[PDB]
Order: C-alpha cells, then sequence, then structure tokens
C-alpha cells in the first residue's frame, strides 16, 4: 500500500544552487513510455 | 486526509522499512505523479484514500482525485528550478538551463540533473513558481549520467 507525506511548498527560490548543463539529444519514445538514445 | 497544495513524497511499507518510491504534486485538489512510481495503484493520505482518475503509460503520467491540472510550459529560453525531493533528504531547489530532447514528434525540454529513481515525480518550475513539468523519465547518456525530460500533461 502506497502513502503520501508532505515535503514542502512549491516556490521559486532566489539564489539557489545553479548547476547542470544543456545537451541537445536525439531520442525515441517507445509505446511503453521509455526513452532511448538515437545516434 | 491531507489536501494542501505542495510537493509530497510517495512511500511504501512493502519492502524493508519505509521506502520512498517517488514524489508528486498536489494542486487544486488533484495529486499528480509519474506512472512508473505508482503503476496506477491507489494511494493513502493519512486516513483517506486517493483513487486514480487519469493515466497514460506512454506519457508516464497519472492524476488522482481529478483531471490533470498542471498546464504551464517551459518557454525554451529561461533557466528553471527542479524542486528535488530525494529519499531521506529535505526538499532542495536546483537551478539549471534545460537542454532538448529531439524526437520525431517534436522537441521537449530536458533537465541534465541526476537524482535517484526515488526522486521521480519532483516538480520543475518557472520564474513565477508554476509547474512546467515532472522529473523522472529520461535517458542514460554516454558518460553514464541520467538526463530527464520535462514531462507535462494536458489540461482539458
Ligand atoms: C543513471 C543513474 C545513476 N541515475 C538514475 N536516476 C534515475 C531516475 C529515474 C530512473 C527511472 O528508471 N525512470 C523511469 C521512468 N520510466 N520508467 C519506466 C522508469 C532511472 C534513474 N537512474
Amino acid at each position: 500500500d502506497m502513502y503520501i507525506e508532505r515535503a514542502g511548498d512549491i516556490t521559486w527560490e532566489k539564489d539557489a544552487e545553479v548547476t547542470g548543463n544543456s545537451p541537445r539529444l536525439d531520442v525515441a519514445l517507445d509505446e511503453s513510455g521509455d526513452f532511448s538514445l538515437v545516434e | 486526509g491531507e489536501t494542501t497544495d505542495g510537493v509530497y513524497r510517495v512511500m511504501t511499507r512493502r519492502l524493508l522499512g519505509s521506502t520512498q518510491v517517488g514524489v508528486g504534486v498536489m494542486q487544486e485538489g488533484v495529486f499528480h505523479t509519474m506512472w512508473h512510481v505508482t503503476k496506477g495503484a491507489a494511494l493513502r493520505s493519512g486516513e483517506g484514500r486517493l483513487d486514480p482518475y487519469w493515466g497514460d503509460v506512454k506519457q508516464d503520467l497519472v492524476s488522482y482525485c481529478g483531471p490533470w491540472k498542471l498546464d504551464a510550459a517551459w518557454d525554451g529560453l529561461s533557466e528553471v528550478q527542479l524542486l528535488a525531493v530525494p529519499p531521506g533528504e529535505r526538499a532542495k531547489n536546483i537551478q539549471t538551463l534545460p537542454g532538448i530532447f529531439k524526437t520525431k514528434d517534436g522537441d521537449i525540454g530536458a533537465v541534465a540533473l541526476d537524482y535517484p529513481a526515488g526522486t521521480s515525480g519532483s516538480p520543475i518550475l518557472d520564474k513565477c513558481g508554476r509547474v512546467i513539468g515532472l522529473y523522472g523519465n529520461g535517458v542514460v547518456i554516454k558518460n553514464g549520467s541520467y538526463v530527464s525530460a520535462i514531462t507535462q500533461g494536458k489540461r482539458e
């Protein structure tokens, strides 16, 4: 049995940790909702 | 039970101890999460029951108590925030500029942040705090890191 617990408010926080890159990737989505790399 | 707007953890007592399988968003009385988290199964909120209302395995999304309410979109230009809710750790906002997932049916925004599978369902936000999508359905790239799509549903 699955259950839910509150974890916080949904807000934009100024001066948050800024990380992560922005890659342009060619992908395919299958009938089961799975993404795969197309190269 | 708890119907307050906000981000929630999705847990189970079926495995060892209490295990976090995913995250979801409560908005306008509707609970929104990714399909692979709940597999469409019913949820418990305190002493109340949340029954599924809509779902699609291809979109990897599911809504409880009502129809999908999240309708904001990434504008293709601005940086966004992943309000990550990791297992056993506090809610943490992480800002990044999304990349792209090019598909035969159109481009989709994508966040290059890597978090455990238990983080799936955590919302991605725009400057006004509106939910533009959910994190957790993506791909494993060359260097072994995970890159997730910004997954958004349709509001009728
Ligand atoms: C690369 C590794 C170090 N990290 C990593 N973060 C993940 C987040 C989600 C999933 C995941 O399995 N999603 C999914 C979406 N749909 N389905 C069926 C399954 C995997 C992950 N791996």
